[PDB]
C-alpha cells in the first residue's frame, strides 16, 4: 500500500506540471478509415506480427491446458528413469 | 680475458641430452615396491 | 473533462492494479489485477491521441494492439493456472514458494 | 522495400512447415522436422551476408531499420535458437512431449527477438517484446507435469506481464511528451527539455528493458525460472533473451533519450555495480547447476553493462563482442548439463564428482565452457573481458572495472568447484555413476546433434580469443551506426 | 603461531565474510512471487527520486 | 596447534590465545617500527 | 635470424602438449606418454641453447630476438617477444629445471595423460612470461599458469590439497588483477595507447601518478615473490605438493615475481622507486629473519624447506633496491642460484618421503643408515643453501652485502643496521637445515620398520637429477662470470636508469 500510493503520488506530480502541447483541431475524420490506412501503410509489421503472436498463443495455451488422455502411463525409453511429461532432472536435496 | 659461456654451454648440451635418454631407462624401486603407487603424495 | 483528468484517472487505475498485483492471494485475482494495468496504459493512450495528434490518430492504433496482447496474455495466463490446478489442487500464491533460495 | 525482413520471413515459413508436419504426420515427423529448422535458421544467417554489405536501409515506412547493429543482434538470436534445437531434439523428445509443438513456440520467440533488434517505432518494440515474452512463459512451463515448471511458469508471468505493463506506461508517456510521433528518431527532435516527465518516461522503460537482461533489482525471476524450466529453454533465455534485451537497450536509449544521457548512464551504473556483486557472491551457496548458471548470467549481465555506461565507440563495441563470445560459453555449458541430465537424473553439483574416467568428452567440454566464463587465459572469456576493461579504462570508469575484477575472482571460485568435482575426485568418491553411467553410445535419437552441438562450441570457445581479429573487426564495424 | 593465526587469520577471513555474504543474499529470494514484484516496483520508485536531483 | 606441538623440542607451553596477541604486537610492531624508520633515516 | 626463435620456444610445448591424448598404447600405467613428454622437453631446451649460442650476441643492451607480430590492432596489442639480459638467464633456467621436472615425474601412475599435459603447458606458460615485450600478453602469460597449477596441486598433492589449491588460485588471480589495472594505467597516459614495454618505459610520467602504479605493482609482485606480509599462499601450496610439481613452483614460479620487479618497477618507474625503495630493503631484511625462524619452528618436513625458500628470496629485495651495479648483479644471480638449489632440495624431500611415508620428522631417525646415496645427496644440497662458498649460494649473497653498503644513496646509520640485520640470516640458516639433517638421518633410533617404512633404496636415475643440478651450482659458484657476462650490459643500463634520478 506504500508503493502503490507512492507511484500514484509520483505520477500526479508528473501529470500536472508537464506542459502538454494540446492542439485545437477537430479530431476523428471517420476513424475507421484512418485507422485502416495505418494497418497497411505504417503499422503493417506490428499487424503481421500480431498474427504470429496469436497463432503461438493458441499452440501454447492448448498444450498447457489439455488433458493427457493420449498416454498418461508412458515409459517411453530410458538410459536412467524419467517420468512422462516432466523434465528429467529429478528433484533431490543435498 | 673472460672464459665465454657459449662454448661451455654448447659442449654441455649434447651430453645432458644423451644422458637423460639413457638414465630414464635405468631406474629401481619405482616399479616393484612403490606403495605410494598412483597418488603421488597420498 | 480535459486531458489532465484522463491521466490522473489512468494513473489511479494503474495503482489499484499494482495493489492487486502484490497483495492478492488467489492466483486468478492477480491476472485480473494485471488487466487493470493494461487498461491504464490504454486510457493514457487514447487520451494522448484525442488532444495530441488528433488528425492522424497514432494512439488509437496503438490502443488496438494493447488489447490484442493482453487478450493473448490472459489466454496464455490462465492456461498456466489451469496447469497448476491439475497438479497442485489449490490456487494460493502463498503455496507456490517451493523454489525458495 | 520488404527485402530487409527477409531473414525473419524465412523463419516464418519455417515456423509453419515444422508445425504443419506435426498435424499431418504426428510424431513420426520428429525424425526429420528438427533438421528443417536448422536449415531455416542457418538459411536465415546465410542471407544476412548479402545484407551486411547493403547501406543500412530503413524499410517498412520507418518501422524497421536494417542497420549494421540490427544485423548483428539478429545473428545471435537466430544462432541461440540454432544451438537450442541441437540440444532439445532428444531432451523434450524424452519427456514424452510432442516435438513439433515445442519448436513452433521456440521459433516464434526467435522471430520475436529478431524484430526487437531492428525495431524503430514504439508499437513495434512492444509487440515484438510481447511475442518473445509470451512465448517465453509457455516454454518455461512446457513440461506441464513437474510441480517445479508449474511454479516457474507463474513466477515468470506475474513479473513479465507486470514489467510489460511498466514498459507500456513509459512507452505511452513518450508518445505523450512528444506531440504524437511514435517513431524513435521523430521522438528525439521533439523532446529535449529534460523535465520530470522525461525521467519518469525513462525509468519506466528501463524497468522492462532491464528485465530481459536481469539486472539485479529486477533479477528475481531468473534463479527461479532457470531451475524450473526445461533446460534447452534455459539455454535460450540466457543468451537469446539477453541479446534481445541488450539490443533494445541500445536501440532505445541512444535513439529516444539522447537529451537525457547523464541519467541512464547512471541508472545502468547502479544496475552494473550491484549485479556483479549479487550475481557472483550468491552463486557460491548454490547446489544445483541450473541454479548456479542462473546467478552467473545475472553477474555476466553485469560485465556487459561496463561497456554500456561508458559511452564510447570502443564502449558499445566491447559489449557487442562480449555477447558474441558469451554465446559460445552458455551454449557449451548448458549442452553439458543436458548431456549429463539425459544420461543420469538429478544434474546437480556434488553429483558430477567422479567423472573424467567415464565420459571425458563431457568433462573436457564442460570445463572449457566454465573456465572461460571465469575468464582464464587463453579461452574466449579472457579476451572478452580484456576488451571490456580496455573500454572501461579508456574514458573514466576507474571503479567500474575494479569492481568487475574483484568479482571476476569470486567468479573463479564457483566455476572451479564444478571443475574440482569432475577431475580431482578420486574413484572412491563418486556418488552417481558409481558404475552407473549408461556406457555412452552417441547412437540413439538426436544424440549426434548434441555431440556436434558441443564440439562446435568447445572449438568455438577455445579458439575465439586467439582468432579474435576477424570478430573484432566484425563488431567494431557494427558500431558506426550508433549515435 | 603469529604466522598461522594472525596473517593466516586475515586471509581465512576474506574467505569467510564472502561465504557468509552469499548465505545472506541467498535468503533474498524466498519464493512468493509477489515479493519479487515489490522490488521491481520499489526500484522504479527509487530511481525516480535518485535521478531528478 | 596440537600438530605444532609435535613430540620433539617444541611445546614451550605458551600456545594460549592470550600469548598469541601479545606476541603479535611486538613482531608486527618491529616490522612497522623498521619501515617507519626507513623513510626518515635513509633519506 | 629471420626465423622466429622465441615464438617457437613458447608455442612448441603447447602445440605438442595437445598431441598427448592421441599417443597410443595405454596398456596399463603410462609408459609411452612419459617418454614423449620428456623428449619434447629436451628438444626445446636444445632450441634455447641453439638460439642463445648463435643469436644472442651478448654485451649489448636490449633484445636480440625482436619479433613484433600483429595480433589485434583494435586493443593496440601485438605479439612482441624478446630476450634481454634480465630474462635470458631465466629462459635458460626454465628450460633446464622443467626438463628435470619431467624426469623427476617418473613414478606417477595416477593420471599420467593429464599430468604431462599441464606440465608441458606450464613449460610454455613460464618461458612466455620472461620473453614477451607487451602488457596484455604479459598479463595473459602471468595467469596462463593459473589453471595448470591449480590442477597439479589438487590431484597429486598431500593431504589438504584442496585447501591449499583454492587458497592459491584465489590469492594469485586475486592479485593478478593489479597487473591489468597498472598495465592499463601506463598504457593510456599521455596520448598514445602503446602497450609495448619500451614505449611505456620511454614515456615520461608524473610523480604522483607513479606512486599509484608502483603500489599497484607491489601487491601483484609481492604475492608471487613472497614479500613476507603477503606470503600465506606459499607454505600451503608448497607444503602440500609432490616433488616434480614443487620444482616448478619454487624453482621458477617465484622467479617471475622478482623478474617483473626488475623490469617494471625499476626501469619504467624510477622516481617511484627512489621514493619507496627503503621500504623494500626493510621488507627484504624481515623476509630473512621471519622466514628462518618460521622454518625452524615447523616440524612438517616439506613445510620446513617451503618456508626456507622465502628466506633466500630476501636478498633479491636488498639486491634490487640498492642502486648499485653489484647489488643488481647479485639479485639476478640470487634468482638463478636459488632455482638450482631449491630444485635440488625439493626433489629430495619427495625422494625421502616416497620411502618413509611420513614427513612428520618425529617418527624418523636413522634414515641415513638404510639409504646412503639419499643421505649423501641431501647433505650436498642443504650445504648449497647455507650460502656456503664453492657453491652458488654464497656468491649470490656476497654481492648483495657488498653492493648495498657501497652505494652513495642511503645514510650511514641505515646501511649499518641493514647489513647487521641481514647477516643474522647467516647464523639462522644452519640452525634449521642441520637440525633437519640430524633429526632424520643421524641416529640409532629407527622407526617401527614393520607397518610403515618397509622399503629403502636410491634409484640410479634419481642420483642423476641431483648431480645434474649440482654441476651448475658449483660451476657458477667457482667462476660467477660464467653468468655475470650474460647480463652485464643490460643491468648496467637499469642502474643507469636509476642513478640520474637518485637524489629524490
Amino acid at each position: 500500500a506504500v508503493v502503490s500510493l507512492g507511484v500514484f503520488a509520483l505520477l500526479t506530480k508528473m501529470i500536472l506540471q508537464t506542459p502538454w502541447q494540446l492542439s485545437s483541431v477537430p479530431p476523428t475524420p471517420d476513424s475507421i478509415t484512418t485507422i485502416g490506412q495505418h494497418f497497411f501503410s505504417d503499422f503493417l509489421l506490428p499487424f503481421e506480427l500480431a498474427s504470429v503472436l496469436l497463432l503461438m498463443a493458441l499452440i501454447g495455451a492448448v498444450v498447457l491446458a489439455r488433458r493427457e488422455l493420449v498416454l498418461e502411463p508412458e515409459p517411453i525409453l530410458g538410459e536412467e528413469v524419467v517420468p512422462p511429461l516432466e523434465l528429467p532432472e529429478r528433484p533431490r536435496e543435498p | 680475458a673472460v672464459i665465454s659461456v657459449k662454448p661451455i654451454l654448447l659442449a654441455m648440451t649434447p651430453v645432458f641430452i644423451l644422458l637423460c635418454l639413457f638414465f630414464g631407462t635405468r631406474n629401481g624401486f619405482y616399479d616393484t615396491d612403490q606403495y605410494h603407487g598412483n597418488g603421488s603424495a597420498h | 473533462m480535459q486531458l489532465t483528468y484522463v491521466l490522473i484517472l489512468a494513473a489511479l487505475l494503474f495503482c489499484i492494479g499494482i495493489y492487486g498485483l502484490v497483495t492478492s492471494r488467489n492466483a486468478v485475482r492477480v491476472l485480473m489485477s494485471i488487466e487493470l494495468l493494461l487498461n491504464a496504459v490504454n486510457l493514457n493512450l487514447i487520451g494522448f491521441a484525442n488532444y495530441l495528434d488528433g488528425q492522424q490518430i497514432k494512439g488509437q492504433v496503438f490502443a488496438v494492439f494493447v488489447i490484442t496482447v493482453a487478450a493473448a496474455e490472459a489466454a496464455v495466463g490462465l492456461a498456466i493456472i489451469l496447469a497448476i490446478y491439475r497438479n497442485r489442487d489449490t490456487v494460493d500464491m502463498e503455496k507456490f514458494n517451493l523454489l525458495k533460495w | 522495400n520488404a527485402g530487409t525482413i527477409l531473414p525473419e520471413t524465412i523463419l516464418i515459413v519455417t515456423l509453419l512447415v515444422v508445425l504443419l508436419a506435426d498435424l499431418i504426420q504426428g510424431r513420426q515427423a520428429d525424425r526429420w522436422t528438427p533438421y528443417f529448422a536448422i536449415v531455416g535458421l542457418g538459411g536465415a544467417i546465410a542471407t544476412m551476408i548479402p545484407l551486411w554489405t547493403q547501406p543500412a536501409t530503413i524499410s517498412f515506412f520507418g518501422s524497421f531499420i536494417s542497420d549494421h547493429l540490427s544485423l548483428f543482434f539478429r545473428g545471435l538470436i537466430a544462432l541461440s535458437a540454432l544451438g537450442t534445437i541441437l540440444m532439445s531434439i532428444r531432451y523434450v523428445e524424452q519427456t514424452g512431449s510432442s516435438l513439433g509443438e515445442f519448436m513452433t513456440i521456440l521459433l516464434t520467440a526467435t522471430v520475436g527477438g529478431m524484430f526487437i533488434a531492428g525495431a524503430q517505432e514504439l508499437v513495434f518494440i512492444f509487440v515484438a517484446l510481447e511475442t518473445l515474452s509470451i512465448a517465453s512463459y509457455l516454454l518455461t512451463g512446457y513440461t506441464k507435469r513437474d510441480s517445479r515448471s508449474n511454479e516457474a511458469a507463474l513466477k515468470y508471468l506475474l513479473i513479465g506481464a507486470a514489467s510489460s505493463a511498466i514498459f507500456l506506461y513509459g512507452s505511452s508517456l513518450l508518445y505523450g511528451l512528444s506531440g504524437g510521433h511514435t517513431q524513435l528518431p521523430a521522438i528525439a527532435q521533439a523532446l529535449s527539455s529534460e523535465s520530470l516527465g522525461l525521467v519518469v518516461a525513462l525509468v519506466f522503460v528501463i524497468a522492462g528493458i532491464s528485465f530481459k537482461i536481469s539486472a539485479v533489482p529486477f533479477h528475481q525471476w531468473t534463479p527461479d525460472v532457470y531451475e524450473g524450466a526445461p533446460t534447452p529453454v534455459v539455454a535460450f533465455l540466457s543468451v537469446g533473451s539477453k541479446a534481445a534485451g541488450f539490443a533494445l537497450a541500445i536501440r532505445f536509449l541512444t535513439l529516444a533519450f539522447p537529451s537525457v544521457t547523464d541519467q541512464w548512464q547512471l541508472i545502468f551504473t547502479v544496475l552494473a555495480i550491484l549485479s556483479m556483486i549479487l550475481g557472483n557472491v550468491v552463486a557460491l551457496a548454490q547446489t544445483s547447476m541450473k541454479r548456479m548458471l542462473a546467478y552467473s548470467s545475472i553477474g555476466q549481465a553485469g560485465f556487459v553493462m561496463i561497456g554500456f555506461v561508458v559511452g564510447t565507440e570502443a564502449g558499445y563495441a566491447s559489449m557487442l563482442f562480449y555477447l558474441l563470445v558469451y554465446l559460445f560459453m552458455n551454449l557449451g555449458a548448458f549442452t553439458c548439463v543436458i548431456l549429463f541430465s539425459l544420461r543420469t537424473g538429478t544434474d546437480q553439483i556434488s553429483e558430477y564428482a567422479g567423472l573424467y574416467q567415464k565420459d571425458p568428452l563431457l568433462t573436457l567440454g564442460l570445463s572449457l565452457c566454465l573456465l572461460s566464463l571465469g575468464g582464464i587465459p587463453p579461452l574466449a572469456g579472457f579476451f572478452g573481458k580484456i576488451y571490456l576493461f580496455w573500454a572501461g579504462w579508456q574514458a573514466g570508469a576507474y571503479g567500474l572495472v575494479l569492481l568487475g575484477l574483484l568479482t571476476s575472482v569470486i567468479s573463479i571460485y564457483y566455476y572451479i568447484r564444478v571443475v574440482k568435482m569432475m577431475v580431482v575426485k578420486e574413484p572412491q568418491e563418486m556418488s552417481e555413476a558409481v558404475r552407473n553411467y549408461p556406457e555412452v553410445s552417441w547412437s540413439s535419437f538426436g544424440l549426434r546433434p548434441l555431440q556436434v552441438g558441443l564440439v562446435m562450441t568447445v572449438i568455438a570457445t577455445s579458439l575465439a580469443g586467439i582468432l579474435a581479429n576477424p570478430l573484432f573487426n566484425l563488431v567494431n564495424t557494427a558500431v558506426w551506426d550508433v549515435p | 603461531e603469529v604466522d598461522y593465526n594472525v596473517v593466516d587469520g586475515v586471509v581465512n577471513l576474506t574467505g569467510f565474510v564472502t561465504m557468509v555474504t552469499g548465505e545472506g543474499l541467498k535468503y533474498l529470494q524466498n519464493g512468493r512471487a509477489q515479493f519479487y514484484a515489490l522490488i521491481v516496483l520499489l526500484a522504479v520508485l527509487g530511481f525516480v527520486i535518485f535521478s531528478v536531483q | 596447534a596440537t600438530d605444532f606441538n609435535r613430540g620433539i623440542m617444541k611445546f614451550d607451553g605458551a600456545d594460549s590465545p592470550a600469548m598469541i596477541a601479545i606476541s603479535a604486537v611486538l613482531i608486527l610492531g618491529f616490522i612497522a617500527g623498521l619501515i617507519w624508520w626507513a623513510l626518515h633515516t635513509a633519506y | 635470424s629471420t626465423f622466429p626463435w622465441l615464438t617457437t620456444i613458447i608455442l612448441f610445448p603447447i602445440v605438442a602438449a595437445l598431441a598427448i591424448p592421441f599417443i597410443p598404447d595405454p596398456t596399463g600405467k603410462g609408459r609411452p606418454i612419459r617418454w614423449y613428454a620428456l623428449a619434447v622437453g629436451l628438444i626445446d631446451f636444445a632450441l634455447i641453447v641453439y638460439a642463445f649460442t648463435n643469436f644472442y650476441d651478448l654485451n649489448t643492451p636490449g633484445m636480440q630476438l625482436w619479433e613484433s607480430y600483429d595480433w589485434i590492432p583494435e586493443i593496440g596489442l601485438r605479439w612482441s617477444v624478446g630476450a634481454d639480459g634480465l630474462s635470458m638467464p631465466l629462459i635458460l633456467l626454465t628450460g633446464f629445471i622443467t626438463t628435470l621436472a619431467i624426469l623427476a615425474a617418473w613414478p606417477v601412475t595416477l593420471k599420467p595423460r593429464l599430468f604431462y599435459f599441464l606440465m608441458l603447458a606450464m613449460y610454455g606458460g613460464q618461458i612466455a612470461v620472461f620473453a614477451v615485450q607487451d602488457m596484455l600478453v604479459f598479463f595473459l602469460a602471468w595467469e596462463l599458469e593459473l589453471i595448470p597449477v591449480y590442477l597439479l596441486l589438487a590431484i597429486w598433492g598431500g593431504h589438504k590439497r584442496q585447501y591449499a589449491a583454492t587458497k592459491f588460485i584465489l590469492y594469485t588471480a586475486g592479485s593478478s588483477l593489479f597487473i591489468l589495472v597498472a598495465g592499463l594505467a601506463m598504457a593510456f597516459y599521455g596520448d598514445t595507447v602503446s602497450f609495448d614495454m619500451q614505449t611505456l618505459a620511454a614515456k615520461d610520467y608524473a610523480l604522483g601518478f607513479q606512486l599509484l602504479v608502483y603500489a599497484g605493482f607491489l601487491v601483484a609482485y609481492g604475492v608471487k615473490l613472497p614479500i613476507v606480509p603477503l606470503h600465506t599462499w606459499l607454505p600451503d601450496a608448497h607444503g602440500e605438493a609432490t616433488a616434480p610439481v614443487h620444482m616448478l613452483l619454487a624453482g621458477i614460479l617465484l622467479k617471475m615475481g622478482g623478474y617483473a620487479l626488475i623490469r617494471m618497477n625499476v626501469d619504467m618507474l624510477p622516481a617511484a622507486h627512489a621514493k619507496f625503495a627503503p621500504v623494500l630493503v626493510i621488507l627484504g631484511v624481515v623476509n630473512i629473519i621471519y622466514a628462518a625462524l618460521t622454518s625452524y619452528a615447523q616440524r612438517n618436513l616439506k613445510r620446513k624447506i617451503a618456508y626456507s625458500s622465502i628466506s633466500h628470496i630476501g636478498f633479491v629485495l636488498i639486491g634490487i633496491a640498492s642502486f648499485t651495479n653489484l647489488g643488481m648483479s647479485g639479485a639476478v644471480l640470487q634468482m638463478v642460484s636459488h632455482g638450482l638449489i631449491g630444485a635440488s632440495l625439493f626433489f629430495l624431500v619427495g625422494a625421502t618421503y616416497d620411502r618413509t611415508h611420513t614427513l612428520i620428522l618425529e617418527e624418523m631417525g636413522g634414515v641415513g643408515q638404510k639409504m646412503k646415496k639419499i643421505f649423501a645427496m641431501f647433505t650436498a644440497c642443504s650445504l648449497a643453501s647455507l650460502a656456503l662458498p664453492g657453491m652458488s649460494g654464497f656468491v649470490a649473497e656476497l654481492m648483495v652485502f657488498i653492493g648495498f653498503a657501497t652505494s652513495d644513496a642511503y645514510s650511514l646509520p641505515f646501511r649499518v643496521i641493514v647489513v647487521f640485520l641481514a647477516a643474522v640470516g647467516v647464523i639462522l640458516t644452519p640452525i634449521y637445515l642441520l637440525s633437519m639433517l640430524r633429526e632424520i638421518f643421524y641416529g640409532p633410533e629407527n622407526k617401527e620398520l614393520v607397518e610403515h617404512e618397509a622399503l629403502v633404496d636410491a634409484e640410479p636415475r634419481e642420483v642423476f637429477i641431483i648431480a645434474c643440478l649440482l654441476v651448475p651450482i658449483i660451476g657458477i659458484g667457482l667462476y660467477p662470470k660464467l653468468l655475470t657476462q650474460i647480463y652485464d650490459a643490460t643491468t648496467g643500463q637499469v642502474i643507469a636508469r636509476a642513478r640520474e634520478v637518485l637524489p629524490t
